[PDB]
RNA sequence: UCGGAGUACAAAAAACCCUCCGAGUGAUUUUAAUCUAGACAAACCAGUCAAAAUAACCAUAACAUCACUUAUUGAUCCAAAAU
């Protein structure tokens, strides 16, 4: 099995990213994170594949 | 380099005070630097040696 | 109690603080070594720029 | 480092140091962490902070970093708005 | 006074026969030659430093350079290009004042600074003028017409307070180096070029009363300056009913470098002459 | 006598003499808050950390420059501040010069008297440090509602 | 190259083409913030802890957990991304 890097987008509609590792034949990847500019505890989803 | 005002009041905002009209009775002497000030300097050596030089 | 001070015993109202002691740090380095740059603050004496013959 | 330089016969700058670090007027010089931008998020909150810093420089660094530098780079610089004016000089130093 | 001389008259004449240099000042060099300095003469011993070829400065043997693992950043980055300006603290001023080096008579201007040599600029290090800190504020009592190219709210507060004005003027790089030095500018043979306006970033720091600035609308100007009376809490004089003031409004023209003088004049020193152009097109460009 | 395309008098038309600027425009503020005349006002200047301790007193029943309600709401909010010859004592500490000092005095009466002339001033209060306050308080009443008459 | 045990018996350090086990990651959800006293470690580079203070959340709510947990990693430059 392998993982993967993904970025992870602030739904907070704050541009804000952070990356994170994620198992490759799992689902795409929903948390909630804590977004800065915000400063709250917000929905993050996955935007993009960044390294496998 | 000019000479200094004469003012009304000494010593003056900046707390400059010229020298005495006679001068006093010692033995020794100090010369005003041409700038008008007490020829009192500081002086560094080797960062941690401090002196004082009168000239 | 302010009454008391200044109606009774004829006196001014003695008012008191609690006082931490100051924070201690060790002796400052000519050059400290892979420190933080906000080092230098720690040994500042007032916040407030100082031009010495300027 | 060039100690005489070809045409004008003075001694030349390595600029590679210039890029990199910064001298303040004290003879102190600052520096970026290494890797700080590199592999974030494999990293913990707290290295990365530690990452973030602007460290000093120790003695033999900063005689050497001297040396691969010329007299233009410890003048006393006057900038409007500058972060670092405030850092300059050196107080209660008792050595 | 100097006792000295009586031992002098004692002594032989002092002649090309007997000198001394002042002992401890020629450390004498060492050759080497016999046997302590010599055999392999500081040297040490085969390797590469007693031949001569140690690598260069920053060579760490191999090993990746230490000024060279750390990475770039923009430190010193574009550093030729910002501006710097030559601070002068109120202490200084005042206590240039008192011993009479500038005179609070006339308006103080850069040209006056640097003649005083209360302060030294050199605008091929981009040296774009004088800037005005607060450090003798408290202490400050003169009353002078000064002209900066920046300044701190509490040092103009602390010039008002004493019935004085501040004005914050620019000058551009080739018109500061005329500014500071006219006497070598005179001899070049040269007219007096116009003063450049400031670039779009100073704009908005000369054309604001907040700063006194020499572009500002003189409309906002007594307004900003009781402003500054509210805050520090002093009254503010009327310098319009002072015996002075004639010379405390002096300004100069934005295009203008110096007081009495114009661009396009052309000053010939060995006669005392001025010389001025009568020709339309040359007036018309100076003069724009 | 010289003039440019740039002037003074040709990029603002509409004010030109050369006293414009000096002007002292009385009229447009009238209000003076705080005339500072009627004001005692004492350095204490500590040198060794440099600052300068200044202060100001005043008699707040025998100032006039504030109104009667408002010269009365400042005797009970900042009582612990005013002294039993009836002085209001204002101090600030931070820069070494007392020009700023002084600033930081003025602006801090400047906000008390605004915070007391506005009625609106709920005086809101915050549960972090009054939580220990509230609690004593409800437990010394629960002692304290014994009752029988006495003296 | 990195880690654990012996060698190295009790602070630290300590070699061998010395004796033995491992690592170049999984799995999981508790998705693990900002800033800063003081320290460990250390040739340098790198590594480590961490009070107070802010902000997040019960409305006085900051150590991701497990696999011997220790190791699961790579500097500058330069490239791609646009924040
Ligand atoms: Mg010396
Ligand atoms: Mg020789
Ligand atoms: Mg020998
Ligand atoms: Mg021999
Ligand atoms: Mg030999
Ligand atoms: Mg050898
Ligand atoms: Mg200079
Ligand atoms: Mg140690
Ligand atoms: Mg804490």
């Amino acid at each position: 099995s392998k993982t993967i890097l993904v970025k992870m987008m602030s739904q907070a509609g704050t541009g804000f990213s952070f990356n994170t590792k994620r198992s490759r034949l799992r689902e795409k990847l929903t948390l909630l994170h804590y977004d800065p500019v915000v400063k709250k505890k917000v929905l993050f989803v996955e935007q993009k594949k960044i390294r496998s | 380099i000019p000479r200094p005002p004469k003012h009304e009041h000494y010593p003056t905002p900046s707390g400059w005070q010229p020298p005495r009209d006679p001068a006093p009775s010692l033995p020794y002497f100090v010369r005003r630097s041409r700038m008008h000030n007490i020829p009192v300097y500081r002086d560094i050596t080797h960062g941690n040696r401090q002196m004082t030089v009168i000239r | 109690v302010t009454r008391v001070f200044h109606q009774l015993l004829d006196m001014r109202e003695p008012v008191f603080e609690f006082v931490r002691p100051p924070p201690y740090h060790p002796k400052q380095k000519r050059f400290p070594h892979r420190q933080p740059l906000r080092y230098l603050d720690r040994y500042r004496d007032s916040h407030e720029p100082t031009y010495g013959i300027y | 480092v060039t100690y005489f330089s070809s045409r004008k016969g003075k001694r030349k700058t390595v600029k590679a140091v210039i890029y990199r670090f910064l001298r303040l007027h004290s003879g102190l010089w600052l520096r970026r962490k290494a890797g700080y931008k590199k592999k974030l998020w494999k990293k913990t909150a707290a290295r990365k902070r530690r990452l973030r810093e602007f460290v000093f420089c120790n003695k033999t660094q900063s005689k050497l970093l001297d040396k691969m530098t010329t007299s233009f780079w410890k003048r006393r610089n006057w900038y409007a708005d500058d972060p670092y004016q405030k850092y300059q000089d050196r107080t209660n130093l008792k050595v | 006074g100097p006792r000295a001389l009586d031992l002098l008259r004692a002594l032989p004449r002092v002649s090309l026969a007997n000198l001394k240099p002042n002992p401890g000042s020629r450390k004498p060099e060492r050759r080497p030659r016999g046997r302590r300095r010599g055999r392999k003469c500081g040297r040490g011993h085969k390797g590469e430093r007693q031949r001569g070829t140690r690598p260069r400065l920053g060579f760490e043997g191999g090993q990746t350079p230490f000024y060279l693992r750390i990475p770039k950043y923009g430190f010193n980055e574009g550093h030729s290009f910002r501006h710097q300006y030559q601070p002068l603290s109120l202490n200084r001023l005042q206590y240039l004042i008192d011993l009479g080096r500038v005179d609070p008579t006339q308006p103080i201007d850069l040209t006056q600074l640097v003649n005083g040599r209360g302060v030294t600029i050199q605008p091929s290090k981009r040296d774009y003028g004088v800037q005005l800190v607060e450090e003798g504020a408290d202490t400050f009592k003169a009353k002078v017409n000064i002209e900066v190219q920046m300044a701190s709210e509490l040092a103009i507060a602390a010039i008002e307070k004493n019935g004085g004005v501040v004005t914050t003027a620019f000058y551009d790089p080739r018109s500061l180096e005329i500014l500071c030095k006219p006497v070598p500018f005179f001899l070049r043979g040269q007219p007096i070029p116009k003063r450049m306006l400031p670039p779009e970033a100073l704009v908005p720091y000369y054309t604001d009363a907040k700063n006194r600035g020499y572009l500002a609308d003189p409309a906002r100007f007594p307004e900003a300056r009781l402003e500054l009376a509210r805050k520090y809490g002093y009254v503010l004089p009327d310098i319009t009913k002072d015996e002075l003031f004639k010379m405390l409004s002096t300004r100069k023209d934005p295009r203008q470098i110096f007081f009495g003088l114009a661009p396009g004049w052309v000053v010939n020193m060995a006669d005392k002459k001025i010389l001025k152009p009568t020709d339309e097109n040359l007036l018309k460009y100076y003069s724009s | 006598e010289f003039q440019s395309i740039y002037s003074l008098d040709k990029l603002y038309p509409e004010s030109r003499g050369s006293d414009t600027a000096w002007r002292l425009p009385d009229d447009a503020k009238q209000a003076n808050d705080i005339p500072v005349d009627r004001l005692t006002i004492s350095y204490c200047r500590s040198s060794g950390k440099v600052n300068s301790k200044a202060e100001v007193r005043f008699h707040l029943a025998s100032a006039d420059w504030i109104a009667e309600p408002v010269r009365l709401k400042l005797a009970v909010k900042h009582k612990n501040r005013i002294n039993r010859s009836g002085e209001l004592i204002l101090t600030s500490e931070c820069s070494r010069y007392q020009f700023r000092n002084l600033a930081d005095c003025l602006q801090k009466l400047r906000d008390m008297i605004a915070e007391a002339s506005q009625p609106a001033k709920e005086p809101s209060r915050e549960d972090a440090e009054l939580r220990r306050s509230r609690i004593e308080n409800m437990n010394r009443e629960r002692l304290r509602k014994k009752r029988i008459s006495s003296a």
